[PDB]
């Protein structure tokens, strides 16, 4: 995510009241780094009819 | 362009662009002109030839007289046509009863007001329909008028065609009013609009300004102070533009809410923001930026350079705004804000008093005066006025005109001429309006809503008469309960009677209970403006002087009041219950009843415990208080409290004018007779209508005052009194309050009751669709369900509860606005706010009536210390109930030897009149000299209280 | 809370109309000779509709065929520029619209002498251009043109009008601003009669007005098929006077 | 949403990322789909851009509609895995496809018979740090090889050559043009736009006929 994303909390007015939209932290995937996938490898089946 | 219809009727296109949310939304409408536009006056004989009925089949009323105020020729007889600006400047000048009786409102002028201000637009909507014999306002729909309609000229702004059409509007008028020589006077304030008629451009027209009109009245001296309107040390900043704040709102830049400016610190205030937890202070006179306390404003955070420890881009401020919430979690250095725009002024008409420094005695001319307001938090207003030598020892009404840049104190104008300072009648008056109490008599459109007889009506004895069936189609459910024996415990000083009860005894083993509450609902209807005044006034108020009432005087006090032997419509509810107060059955219906006598507070007790007046009406009475105790028991055993606060009643001496006697209210045995069945009607009928309407039913909820409202007493209860409260259940609290009584002072029972009053939760009316079922709780009265029912006149809340009951018995379809939770929340706050506006004056009813007592009748008595502080102690006379801080130096001499303790809450010292080491604790007994002198900087009659 | 003025106490509406008044009402006949033999154009205020009718003719498939009477297809075209605010998605299977597509069929199952047009197809094409509220009865009045615009066999005129209710007061010929402001009813009225083709109520109505409310629209509806008639007739005179 | 498929829970979103004369080349293969009667495989790789796509034949299928004198062609362009060209962007090409083969196919040999053409824009690299216009001529080649594999009567090995946002399709060894496609480019560069297209066409058709006659 961002360090501190610009996309922050916003308010919406009711007919006298108000609430707050939560801050919108948009997750971003790296252009470069990656990790593999963890598998219960001892359950990887195969198929046959 | 334009096109024609075959009825000679014109059609064209008015088209614009909606600028909402910054969008560019093109909006086109067709437009019609008509040729049946009435001139609406007395003298003309041809506009009454064209008047045609509405859908309610009525030809309306042509009310502007042949006889205006006639003036000096070349005025003669004249009518007045206005500017929006002269209305926008002088809206209250219009409301003078003394003048301006005949004014045409142009439609465009009507619209700019509707463009500008919504509740100001109410007032012109108010005045035009509530025009009378004296004063007559019409609205001429001039741009619906074919013969006054104009277009947009080439190379024109919208402002030009506004002035031109108003000029065009006046142009038709005198043309139609040539035959009767009643002229038409166009009033403006605009100097360029006062330029084009200098040459008399097209019309030989009456273009005068306000003062240029005002200087031609026969009585203009009384009204020219109602004309609206260096003085510099620095320059105040300004408020942001429209696109700046609308550009500020979406980005999270700007914030709005409400502000509280302190009295103990005039130049500092905080707001409660929706994004923010803590109250965010605004420090600095320039940063308050010439707004007043209570207004809706728009604020901006300040940089950390201006933050307080107890850029160009908005890219910086938002990241700094995140740092504010960090600093909000600090509470060590907390942010400051300033205002940058004002969302709304909370201005209105205001009442104060003038400064003797501001007035010259020898002068008779116009001069600046400042008004000391009754509001302590709001500053003085420079008033350029003539008659100040008159009005200095007099009360006044002003209205704020404007704030230009230079003026440290605003420009406003005096409006209404009230009366003499500390005269009882004038001090009655502003006590109403500054507490927001409606007092004005019922207008001409009100009295067209009362039923048509007067005090010569009776209910029809034949409940099945065909004309009475033609009078009442719903008479099918109206039963006849005139064959009951009814008597009501009422005050002596009461003709607004709400109650009507019988009690029979059924031979099954039980009593027969029937209580009757006045069916005004047959007469107040949604769509009747009298019922709107039931909303507008909200309630009736109750003072030692008088009793201003929500309903007209004939209506509530006679023809709905449940007075003896008079044929009246009520709603009847029939109970049966055992000797164990267990209700058998309940029966909700309308009736017409017949009564025996309405009692006094005392006359009823002259029938309860007398054991001589022993007819079966009284045997119905002795049923009630017998089982009212079980209602008293099981309500308080359910977890309720029973306080005692004799809010004392000023027995004004019946041979004199100003009060100097202090008496008390006495609550005898008759009070607990009636009340336990009235709250029973507030619940059992409520337990019916919740079963009828779960989502729209009017209810009232009461919460728990927690330990936080009680621990600060508990420290005084423990460190000094070695006691406390329970706070587990409010039965156990009410039983830990029953044990906090001292034997040498049996009033120390009651002394806590009046004192814990100040921190009890404010119960409030609401619609049950707002919240859930244990949130319907009344904590102080231990019931999970709670409304009010039993007093229609002072509670419009109860009257609505008749209406949603009217469908619960099937009498009537429910009205729609009694089903819209949007309309309900607008009601439930406001009707509480009227009840808030009641007892703030109800205590103040006692105030000035105590405020005359200690004016010149001093005494040495017992006053009780309710606060021990370092500045001094606040003493309180239990015989009087008025407080006073005997500040430390006038509490004691040698204040360096005076030592205030916080834990013991003692201000131990050597006195002023003596030197013995006086350990000033709390809740002991003292000698104290009473007095009162009105503070000349506030004009509140302060209780001059001085120890002895 | 509306910041505007619905209906004046002085008896007036937004353009100044009375409660018993109409918009400008314009029809036209043979607007598209090169397109189909039914071609008629409506302006009722700013409600602007192109109305097109094809038939009586051969089907596209022998499946869609009867040996007794005609068929009737309704194709409604609501443009995305029909309103002020431009609608995002298309409408061509919107369940709101299909209702009306059902509706005009059963409204016009019973004017067409169906038996005397068997094995053939009637297709009615709709083009909603400018939308001004009163939208339902706007259509039907355009239909009644278009069937006569080819001169198809029928019984009668059929009139349509939405009439609204502000609290107590009927409003002949509301607009979309007034439509979102109050409760409205549209009436599909047949000829000179007191019998109904269409009756549709969405809004919530107190019962007791309704007989009176229904009693309103007939005088409007009779003035509708009034103004349709001569307007056709002055066209109808224009033919033979210059044909012959 | 769509009740016919598995599209996950709605509030999810796909993953996001940010910044932290040359040779064209082929590999052409037939006879590898047993559903069809004509298949063709195309690899392409050029300078930043690697592209693979599949052309599929079904014919002659019966027509339930009515009588025709002759045959009828139907062409589908479908996105493969990564690159997503626009929907209306697709069928315009499908329109441009059919016009050329209507100067190719002996439909008169095939009365009341249908032609089904499925083109799978299967995978494309564009690693370059009118994006559909760069893939036009390879389609025609990919179709022609599959249409030879179903063995349908074709007049010519017709092909298109590309010169910088411009597509021109030839016959008769370039001595006539059968299909013209132009985007922005220069003005009056047409004469050079004849040439570079033609020689790629002169390249490609030789690559095609090698793929079949040597098999």
């Amino acid at each position: 995510i961002d360090e501190r994303a610009s996309d922050l909390r916003m308010t919406i007015r009711t007919r006298g009241r108000s609430a707050t939209i939560r801050e919108t932290y948009e997750i971003i995937c790296d252009q470069t780094k990656s990790v593999p996938l963890m598998i219960n490898a001892k359950n990887i089946a195969f198929a046959s009819n | 362009r334009r096109k024609r219809l075959a009825d000679g009727l014109s059609v064209t296109q008015k088209v614009f662009v909606r600028s909402r949310n910054g969008g560019a939304t093109k909006i086109v409408r067709e437009h019609y002109l008509r040729s049946d536009i009435p001139c609406l006056s007395r003298s003309c004989t041809k506009c009454p030839q064209i008047v045609v009925p509405d859908a309610q089949n009525e030809l309306p009323k042509f009310i502007l007289s042949d006889s205006p105020l006639e003036l000096s020729a070349p005025i003669g007889k004249h009518y007045v046509v206005l500017d929006t600006n002269v209305v926008l400047q002088a809206i209250d000048l219009l409301e003078n009863p003394n003048c301006f009786f005949d004014v045409i409102v142009p439609q465009i002028v009507l619209d700019e007001v509707r463009n500008k201000s919504y509740p100001v637009y109410t007032r012109l909507r108010t005045l035009c329909r509530d025009s009378d014999d004296h004063k007559r306002f019409i609205v001429f729909h001039n741009e619906f008028s074919e013969h006054t309609f104009v277009e947009r000229l080439p190379n024109e702004t919208i402002n030009d065609r506004n002035n031109r059409a108003i000029r065009k509007t006046c142009q038709w008028y005198s043309e139609h009013l040539k035959p009767y020589d009643i002229n038409v006077v166009l009033v403006t304030n605009d100097r360029l609009n006062r330029e084009a008629a200098t040459k008399e451009v097209e019309s030989n027209i009456i273009t005068k300004s306000l003062v240029q009109y005002i200087e031609l009245l026969p009585n203009a001296d009384d009204i020219r102070d109602s004309i609206p309107q260096t003085f510099s040390d620095f320059t105040f900043p300004e408020y942001y533009s429209t696109a700046r704040v609308m550009g500020g709102l979406k980005n999270g830049v700007l914030y709005q809410g409400n502000i509280q400016i302190s009295e103990y610190n005039f130049l500092e205030g905080s707001v409660s923001l929706p994004r923010f937890s803590k109250p965010v202070l605004i420090v600095g006179q320039k940063n308050l930026n010439r707004a007043f306390n209570g207004d809706q404003v728009i604020v901006e955070l300040l940089p950390q350079s201006e933050w307080k420890a107890p850029v160009i881009s908005d890219k910086q401020r938002r990241l700094l705004a995140k740092d504010a919430m960090i600093a909000q979690r600090s509470k060590k250095i907390q942010p400051t804000a300033k205002v940058v725009y004002i969302q709304r002024r909370s201005w209105r008409q205001y009442v104060g008093q003038l400064a003797p420094s501001s007035v010259d005695p020898q002068s008779s001319s116009t001069q600046n005066v400042f008004v000391i307001l009754m509001d302590k938090c709001l500053p003085k207003v420079r008033i350029r006025t003539r008659r100040a030598a008159e009005l200095l020892d007099k009360r006044i009404v002003i209205s704020i005109d404007s704030w230009p840049t230079t003026h440290k104190y605003p420009l406003g104008h005096f409006v209404r001429d009230l009366g003499t300072i500390e005269s009882a009648q004038a001090e009655t008056e502003a006590l109403l309006l500054e507490h927001d109490v409606e007092y004005r008599p019922f207008s001409k459109k009100v009295l067209e809503c009362l039923p048509a007889e007067g005090h010569d009506w009776k209910a029809p004895t034949k409940l099945d008469d065909p004309e009475a069936v033609s009078k009442d189609p719903l008479l099918t459910k109206r039963k006849d309960l005139r064959d009951k024996l009814i008597c009501s415990i009422d005050p002596p000083g009461c003709v607004d009677i709400n109650d009507a009860l019988h009690a029979k005894k059924l031979p099954n083993g039980n009593w027969e209970v029937g209580v009757h509450i006045a069916d005004v609902t047959h007469f107040v209807k949604p769509g009747t403006a009298l019922d709107a005044e039931g909303a507008a006034r909200g309630t009736s108020v109750y003072l030692v002087d008088k009793r201003i009432d929500m309903l007209p005087m004939l209506l509530g006090t006679d023809l709905c009041s449940l007075k003896p032997y008079v044929d009246r419509f009520a709603f009847s509810v029939i109970w049966e219950l055992d000797d164990s107060a267990n209700i058998v059955n309940v029966n909700f219906m309308k009736s017409v009843i017949r009564s025996r006598e309405a009692f006094s507070y005392e006359q009823a007790q002259l029938r309860i415990d007398d054991k001589t007046q022993n007819d079966e009406l009284t045997m119905g009475m002795r049923a009630l208080l017998k089982l009212s105790v079980k209602l008293k028991q099981k309500r308080l055993e359910a977890g309720a409290l029973n306080l005692a606060s004799p809010e004392v009643k000023v027995h004004m001496d019946s041979e004199t004018s100003d009060p100097n006697e202090v008496e008390i209210k006495k609550l005898l045995a008759t009070n607990s007779l009636v009340e336990e069945f009235m709250l029973l009607a507030n619940i059992s009928v409520a337990r019916k209508i919740y079963d009828a309407f779960p989502q729209t039913a009017m209810l009232r909820r009461h919460a728990a005052p927690p330990s936080t409202n009680f621990e600060i007493l508990n420290e005084m209860l423990n460190t000094r009194k070695n006691m406390s409260i329970s706070l587990e259940s409010s039965k156990a609290l009410a039983d830990s309050l029953d044990r906090c009584v001292d034997p040498e002072d049996p009033y120390f029972n009651t002394l806590v009751r009046i004192m814990s009053t100040r921190c009890m939760m404010a119960a409030q009316y609401f619609y049950s669709g707002a919240y859930s079922y244990p949130d319907f709780r009344h904590y102080g009265l231990a019931v999970d369900i709670y409304t009010h029912f039993t007093s229609p006149i002072r509670r419009y809340c109860d009257v609505v509860a008749h209406r949603q009951l009217a469908g619960a018995i099937g009498y009537e379809p429910l009205s729609l606005t009694h089903r819209d939770k949007n309309k309900m929340d607008m009601i439930c706050r406001n009707i509480n706010r009227k009840h808030r506006n009641a007892q703030f004056a109800g205590r103040a009813s006692i105030e000035y009536y105590v405020g005359q007592v200690m004016r010149n009748n001093e005494s040495t008595e017992t006053g009780y210390v309710i606060k021990v502080f370092n500045n001094g102690i606040v003493v309180l006379v239990p015989k009087f109930g008025v407080e006073g801080l005997i500040r430390l130096d006038n509490l004691t001499e040698d204040p360096n030897s005076a030592a205030f303790d916080e834990v013991e809450y003692k201000l131990t010292f050597v006195p002023t009149n003596s030197d013995k080491p006086r350990d000033v604790y709390v809740f002991d007994k003292v000698e104290v000299q009473v007095r009162s002198v009105m503070d000349p900087i506030t004009s509140k009659r302060k209780a001059e209280l001085l120890l002895k | 809370m509306s910041r505007l003025e619905i209906y004046s106490p002085e008896g007036l509406r937004l353009d100044g109309r009375r409660w018993n008044e109409l918009r400008r009402f314009e029809s036209s006949i043979n607007t598209h000779p090169h397109a189909a033999d039914g071609s008629s154009y409506m302006e009722q205020g700013n409600n602007k509709i192109i109305t097109l009718v094809k038939g009586p003719k051969e089907p596209r498939l022998k499946s869609q065929m009867d040996t007794s009477k005609a068929l009737l297809n309704v194709s409604v075209n609501i443009t995305k520029f029909s309103k002020f605010e431009r609608s995002k998605s298309s409408h061509k299977n919107e369940r709101r619209v299909l209702e009306i597509q059902t509706s005009l069929v059963r409204m016009f199952e019973k004017n067409v002498m169906l038996n005397i047009y068997p094995r053939t197809v009637i297709d009615i094409e709709i083009h909603v251009l400018e939308q001004d509220g009163g939208i339902m009865g706007s259509l039907i009045n355009g239909i009644t043109l278009a069937l006569i615009d080819a001169g198809i066999s029928m019984f009668d005129y059929i009139s349509g009008i939405s009439v609204g209710l502000y609290d107590t007061t009927p409003l002949l010929d509301t607009n979309s601003l007034e439509e979102n402001a109050m409760s409205t009813v549209t009436l599909g009225v047949v000829g000179k009669s007191e019998k109904l083709s269409l009756l549709l109520v969405e809004d919530k109505i107190p019962l007791d007005r309704l007989e009176n409310v229904l009693a309103i629209g007939i005088a409007g509806a009779h003035r509708v098929r009034d103004l349709m008639d001569e307007e056709l007739r002055k066209h109808a005179q224009k033919r033979v006077s210059n044909a012959s | 949403q769509d009740r016919r498929r598995l599209l996950g829970p709605a509030a999810a979103k796909p993953m996001a990322f940010s910044n932290t004369e040359s040779e064209q080349e082929l590999s052409l293969h037939t006879g590898f789909i047993e559903n069809c009667n004509g298949s063709a495989l195309v690899e392409a790789r050029s300078l930043g851009h690697q592209t693979s796509l599949i052309s599929a034949v079904y014919g002659p299928r019966s027509i339930r509609g009515s009588f025709t004198s002759q045959g009828t062609i139907s062409i589908q362009l479908k996105n493969g895995l990564l690159e997503k060209y626009n929907t209306n962007e697709l069928k315009e090409v499908s329109s441009f496809l059919m016009g050329i083969f209507n100067s190719v196919v002996n439909l008169s040999r095939y009365p009341k018979s249908g032609i089904d053409i499925f083109v799978y824009l299967t995978y494309d690299k564009d690693l370059t740090n009118s994006q559909i216009s760069s893939l036009i001529p390879h389609c025609i080649t990919s179709i022609t090889l599959a249409l030879a594999d179903a063995g349908i009567e074709l007049v010519d090995m017709a092909g298109a050559g590309e010169a910088n946002g411009t597509v021109v399709s030839f016959i008769k060894n370039g001595e006539e043009i059968v299909g013209f496609w132009k985007d922005d480019g220069d003005d009056e560069d047409l004469l050079e736009c004849l040439d570079r297209c033609k020689e790629q066409y002169n390249r490609y058709r030789d690559l095609m006929i090698s793929c079949l006659m040597n098999q």
